[PDB]
């Protein structure tokens, strides 16, 4: 069984690269971040340019929503994240406190809590409501370069260039577990599986692996894209046949089966690298965005 | 910038 994504729409607008695409947990909209400092949000299944969202004083290299879609945090190199009600456009809140390029972000599913990592190192947990910073963890020694919650928002997930994935404990903010590699080469993304069992972590060798953190295991590896320079998101594609999603830094966007490993699908068109891949909760439909080259946004829909 | 490389 192999999915046939292909090309539906292409969304211009950006005059920098992008750095980030997400589908609004509803499912209607994309949202964007790019290197020339703005937010757009675009119909899911159109493409349709709906809006821009615009403030920080520096880009933006990712970008997330809440539980209920109706708002979005963005990190930028300005040091700050902002969180923005998505209907207005308004900034809600500027989440202050690192001493650096804002990298990761992400909503716990309560949607009371944002998660954040920077080139400062730390992983800092933020209160949406007062957008006051509760806990600062010194995480990592090297830039953080991806933060997630799991499913119940009892844990994080965080990465490093220090060749590290670290689970806290969210309440606490205390370590629970490292996992350490082989060669400690920088890992670039990292994220919890669906079912909170794994994580996804890609590191700066051209591989994606799946781990079973409570063993310590690796259960998956994930090769033959180009992975070396960037840190590109990955996905689990769950919507139809279980893959796994990547961009790549050949300009196209991987799909293996999540099971056997074997590649599944390369998607050609983009025209520079894939930094950001986005899989719908409901459709499949996988959202895909390139750098400077191309700076465009490609919506991809599949049968399976 | 995640779109930068060093």
């Amino acid at each position: 069984v192999k999915p046939n994504y292909a090309l539906k729409f292409t969304l211009a607008g950006h005059t920098k690269a992008v750095s980030s695409v997400k589908f609004s947990p509803n499912g209607e909209w994309l949202a964007s971040s790019s290197a020339d400092k703005l937010i757009k949000i675009w119909g899911a299944y159109d493409g349709k340019f709906e809006k821009t969202i615009s403030g920080h004083k520096l880009g933006i290299s990712d970008v997330a929503w809440s539980s209920d879609s109706n708002l979005l945090v963005s990190a930028s190199d300005d040091k700050t994240l902002k969180i923005w009600d998505v209907s207005s456009g308004k900034c809600l809140k500027t989440l202050k406190g690192h001493s650096n390029y804002v990298f990761c972000c992400n909503f716990n599913p309560q949607s009371n809590l944002i998660v954040s990592g920077s080139f400062d190192e730390s992983v800092r947990i933020w209160d949406v409501k007062t957008g006051k910073c509760l806990k600062t963890l010194p995480a990592h020694s090297d830039p953080v370069s991806a933060v997630h919650f799991n499913r119940d928002g009892s844990l994080i997930v965080s990465s490093s260039y220090d060749g590290l994935c670290r689970i806290w404990d969210t309440a606490s903010g205390q370590c629970l577990k490292t996992l350490i590699d082989d060669d400690n080469p920088p890992v670039s993304f990292v994220k919890f599986s669906p079912n909170g069992k794994y994580i996804l972590a890609a590191t700066l060798d051209n591989t994606l692996k799946l781990w079973d953190y409570s063993k310590g295991k690796c259960l998956k590896t994930y090769t033959g894209h180009k992975n070396e320079k960037y840190c590109i998101f990955a996905n689990f594609s769950v919507t139809g046949g279980k893959w796994i999603v990547s961009g790549s830094e050949d300009n196209l966007v991987y799909i293996w089966n999540l099971q056997t490993k074997e590649i599944v699908q390369k998607l050609q068109g983009h025209t520079d690298v894939v930094i950001s891949t986005a899989c719908h909760p409901t459709e499949n439909i996988i959202a895909s965005a390139a750098l400077e080259n191309d700076k465009t946004i490609k919506l991809w829909k599949s049968d399976c | 910038m995640r779109t930068h490389t060093d």
